[PDB]
């Protein structure tokens, strides 16, 4: 029903607004997604284009970019930093 | 497409 977040992902989880330490996939999701949109890390002509180089989000996620269409390197790193 | 209609579809 719910995972924890390690501590590197817990951070930008809660910088994006997240509160507490358990949330649900769909949870993760969202909050990931509000920490892109409101760093606006996404490209504003190709925005499913992301650079996240220079944040803490690129050295969770081990690159300096990544697209939201090709997404097996966001479902890489969550599963290396979230628990069941 | 927007950011938002992108990832709001991811695991979908």
């Amino acid at each position: 029903n719910q995972v924890r977040p390690k501590l590197p992902l817990l951070k930008i989880l809660h910088a994006a607004g997240a509160q507490g330490e358990m949330f649900t996939v769909k949870e993760v999701m969202h909050y990931l997604g509000q920490y892109i949109m409101v760093k606006q890390l996404y490209d504003q002509q190709e925005q499913h284009m992301v650079y996240c180089g220079g944040d803490l989000l690129g050295e969770l996620l081990g690159r300096q970019s990544f697209s939201v269409k090709d997404p097996s390197p966001l479902y890489d790193m969550l599963r290396k930093n979230l628990v069941t | 497409e927007t950011f938002e209609h992108w990832w709001s579809q991811l695991l979908s």
